[PDB]
RNA sequence: CCCGCAGAAGAAGCACCGGCUAACUCCGUGCCAGCAGCCGCGGUAAUACGGAGGGUGCAAGCGUUAAUCGGAAUUACUGGGCGUAAAGCGCACGCAGGCGGUUUGUUAAGUCAGAUGUGAAAUCCCCGGGCUCAACCUGGGAACUGCAUCUGAUACUGGCAA
RNA sequence: UAGCUAGUAGGUGGGGUAACGGCUCACCUAGGCGACGAUCCCUAGCUGGUCUGAGAGGAUGACCAGCCACACUGGAACUGA
């Protein structure tokens, strides 16, 4: 129900940093990135058309940590809404709970603020939320709570927020350790090489 | 094709019917394996295939097949028929379920181990 | 006012009744045709008035035998 | 025997614009004068002209953009052999509404355009595309 | 921004008086993402000179297409030989969703979101040949209404 | 004789109460001539937690309907607005 | 449901890797053992068999089998064909059937527009609400493409008269 | 599977039912249904719906709800709204 293994392998498959680990140090250093991702991993693949487009979901799952029964389901719930099929696709991935709160910088992985928000210690608007996937309405506040606020990951994990972008649809404010997602993330407001339309017409066979 | 002809008599497409009768169109049945053979393939290939001569439950006497690297089937023997065709030899329609009611799973085996009913080895 | 048919005698030889065919003109569900489609009825009338081949319209009543729920109020366009 | 004039109007039209024919002549009706005064109006041919006084005869001055012809594809919908009659809402729209649909409507032959706006449907006779 | 790919490579072959000589086919489709579509055949004995021929054939003989926004204007259907063509516009009906060998020509032609369904045969060679008939024969708005005055 | 009474819909452990105005030798969550209202029991403490058209009620019971305890304990709360 | 305790401590398999189809080498076997949905692999260096290492896909599941629809425009109403691929009766006459030039008038049956009654509730769809979220439950609407009746329109089709 | 039907089709009168009605009986007429598929044969509970489908369709009708039928098998009535 996660992933739970190597993680940079993962990362290396996809020849590109799926900021999956992300924690102190800078640029990986340690991952022999691009040159094997297994035995094999020295030859180019020469990849299909399948391929691209099976390589380019699994990127945007082993981004967000989410499994496949899981993504098919933000697929029909994306394909459903009015609008744009890949950035509401995208517009389902951010709004969850575990991804706001690295978005935040109360993690330095996704994985660990799934564990922050796994192990109760994030309130949504003052009642605290397990789950996550929970999906985060716009103008809303969400917050550590006492216990687990003055622990040392998320100290540290707010060090490392200041290393990234800081983005634009949120109230990142690290003092009170407390957040407001604003409003929906716009498709130019995020990561730019994703190819959405790629698994737009590959759940769409 | 003219709309009258159609009115008149319309379209129908046969009906395609199954290539395993496994009556009632059953997942697996059990029969009682009536013979048990070694019957020598068709033209390109070259081999002896081990195949079981079965009097299902519903009283098809119907030949199946036996999967994997020996097996331990002698005349009485009930197992579970599967259904799926072994194409080259001709008239086995059938499969045996190993891992199934008197029929053992493949000795030593470590891949696809699942299909040949084989429990996880302890490590 | 009543609901009724039009419909023209189909045959005669019946002891105080007739028989009237009915032209329903429907739309065919699948191929989109417009197909004549009868409907034939016995209907009930005193005194036998209309002959075969006539042209009568018809409303419903009661039972008053096996099938025949079905009177008839005006007898038009009898022509031989 | 000739059982279908409006396709055979439609007919002479489709082979004059692909024979290059300046003028297309046929015998004339009330049905083909509406629908020929609808092509006109909407711009597929350049003018008409009934003639005859006992055998009228009705003349399409087709059109001709570049060298390419003006009429593109021009359909009958509604044959005899099967008769297409939409409503308001079924009315159809050819090449996603660059291209009339010619609707016979109670209040006259009009386009799907026209007859969409005047919130009635008919019988679809033609596509001219 | 010249945008080419390769779409289908084969193995013809002769018969000649001693044995068989084999030789190879691309079929590729050079496109710049707005119109201007080009395919090329190109055959030689070797792949990388066939794909290049096929290039150097598909740059030339280059065809405009009268794009909307992103994507199609009407409905069109392309034929060629065997293989008929449908194509729908699909007003951002998100990403390409065409067959095998119209995928690409749709691709870099610099249309983004259509829906196709290819029918009858579906011969790489003759699918796009299909689809430029097709999109060769999709006119605009301003080009109806050029011709028919307004 | 017709019996304005509760139905019960909702989840296990979780009932949605429909008011129904049903013949009353059917089955509770069976063949209804209309339904009248709800009363859902938990609801949250929001607005409403029922709602309940009265005229139709009093249309009924100027029929000859009769009125079960509970339909009669939410008509005795909502009174004729609190 | 809330709080406290102790410690990462109790908690990962299954299929696949020749092409289709994402993912490759070594060893054993040598037309055997066996594999296989189709194409087909195996007769000594097998990316197809059996094992190992490695990888890929799914994940408290994963595969196989059975069954349905799809793909299948391979029954084609939307939406196919018939010189040579399957397909034009050996040729005619003709009943029932289908279709029917052109003008005017009337009708208004088909057709179209509106209204009313009905089309149970649930389900599907939309906008909301409650379960920490989700599944689930639920409020209101839309929909139920229909039928019947009434009111109109009269271009086309039909009826009638010329 | 091309003919089926003699209470059969209709009429008059008597009886019967809560109620019309060949529902039943006597008499009279000789009809009625059928290639728009009667009769015979095989299969089947029907629907709201469900699954698939872009759609039109195709398959299906487990749970939930409406209707029908049955209650070991064949038949009959009694009590009763």
């Amino acid at each position: 129900a996660r992933y739970l293994g190597p993680k940079l392998k993962l990362s290396r498959r996809e020849g590109t940093d799926l900021f999956l680990k992300s924690g102190v140090r800078a640029i990986d250093t340690k991952c022999k990135i691009e040159q094997a991702p297994g035995q094999h991993g020295a030859r180019k693949p020469r990849l299909s058309d399948y391929g691209v487009q099976l390589r380019e979901k699994q990127k945007v799952r082993r981004i967000y940590g989410v499994l496949e029964r899981q993504f098919r389901n933000y697929y029909k719930e994306a394909a459903r809404l009015k609008g744009n099929t890949g950035e509401n696709l995208l517009a389902l991935l951010e709004g969850r709970l575990d991804n706001v709160v690295y978005r935040m910088g109360f993690g330095a992985t996704r994985a660990e603020a799934r564990q922050l928000v796994s192990h109760k210690a994030i309130m949504v608007n003052g009642r605290v939320v397990n789950i996550a996937s929970y999906q985060v309405s716009p103008n809303d506040v969400v917050s550590i709570r006492e216990k687990a606020k003055k622990q040392s990951r998320v100290k540290a994990a707010l060090e490392l927020a200041e290393q990234r972008e800081k983005p634009t649809w949120l109230e990142v404010d690290a003092g009170k350790m407390e957040g407001t997602f604003k409003r929906k993330p716009e498709r130019s407001d995020l990561s730019a090489d994703i190819n959405e339309h790629l698994i737009v017409e590959l759940y769409s066979k | 094709a003219t709309v009258n002809q159609l009115v008149r008599k319309p379209r129908a497409r046969k009906v395609a019917k199954s290539n395993v009768p496994a009556l009632e169109a059953c997942p697996q049945k059990r029969g009682v394996c009536t013979r048990v053979y070694t019957t020598t393939p068709k033209k390109p290939n070259s081999a002896l295939r081990k195949v079981c001569r079965v009097r299902l439950t519903n009283g098809f006497e119907v030949t199946s097949y036996i999967g994997g690297e020996g097996h331990n089937l002698q005349e009485h023997s009930v197992i579970l028929i599967r259904g799926g065709r072994v194409k080259d030899l001709p008239g086995v329609r059938y499969h045996t379920v190993r891992g199934a009611l008197d029929c053992s799973g493949v000795k030593d085996r470590k891949q696809a181990r699942s299909k040949y009913g084989v429990k996880r080895p302890k490590a | 006012k009543i609901r009724t048919l039009q419909g023209r005698v189909v045959s005669d030889k019946m002891e105080k009744s007739i028989v009237v065919a009915i032209e329903r003109f429907v739309k065919h569900p699948i191929y989109g045709k417009f197909i004549k489609r009868t409907t034939k009825l016995h209907v009930h009338d005193e005194n036998n008035e209309c002959g075969i081949g006539d042209v009568v319209e018809i409303r419903e009543c009661r039972p008053l035998s096996k099938t025949k729920s079905w009177t008839l109020v005006r007898v038009v366009e009898k022509a031989v | 025997s000739m059982q279908d004039p409006i396709a055979d109007m439609l007919t002479r039209i489709r082979n004059g614009q692909a024979a290059n024919k300046a003028a297309v002549t046929m015998p004339s009706s009330k049905l083909k004068v509406a629908i020929a005064n609808v092509l006109k109006e909407e711009g597929f041919i350049e003018d008409f002209k009934v003639e005859g006084d006992t055998k009228p005869e009705l003349e399409l001055t087709l059109k001709y953009f570049q060298g390419k012809a003006v009429v593109e594809s021009i359909q009958r919908v509604s044959r005899p052999g099967l008769r297409i009659y939409k409503r308001k809402d079924e009315l159809p729209k050819v090449m996603a509404g660059l291209g009339i649909a010619v609707v016979s409507t109670s209040k006259g032959v009009m386009t799907d355009r026209a007859a969409r706006q005047a919130g009635l449907g008919g019988e679809i006779i033609c596509y001219v595309a | 921004e010249l945008q080419e790919k390769l779409i289908a490579v084969n193995r013809v072959s002769k018969t000649v008086k001693g044995g068989r000589i084999f030789s190879f086919t691309a079929l590729t489709v050079v496109g710049d993402g707005n119109g201007r579509v080009g395919f090329g055949y190109g055959k030689a004995r070797e792949v990388p000179a066939a794909i290049q021929k096929a290039m150097e054939k598909a740059r030339r003989n280059m065809i405009n297409v009268a794009l909307n926004n992103g994507t199609l204007q009407h409905p069109v259907k392309g034929v060629h030989t065997g293989s008929r063509v449908f194509m729908q516009p699909a007003s951002e009906g998100t990403g390409i969703i065409a067959g095998g060998a119209m995928r690409a020509v749709l691709e870099v032609a610099g249309v983004h979101n259509v829906l196709a369904k290819a029918y009858g045969s579906t011969n790489p060679i003759n699918v796009v040949r299909a689809t430029i008939d097709g999109l060769e024969n999709m006119n605009s708005p301003e080009m109806v209404a050029a011709k028919r005055g307004k | 004789m017709v019996t304005i009474r509760l139905a019960r819909h909702g989840a296990k452990k979780r009932p949605f109460y429909q008011v129904v105005v049903a013949d009353s030798r059917n089955a509770r969550n069976g063949r209804f001539i209309e339904r009248v209202g709800f009363f859902n029991p938990i609801a949250s403490e929001k607005e409403e937690g029922t709602r309940l058209d009265l005229d139709r009620i009093a249309h009924w019971v100027g029929q000859g309907a009769t009125i079960s305890d509970r339909v009669a304990a939410l008509i005795k709360e909502v009174n004729k607005a609190a």
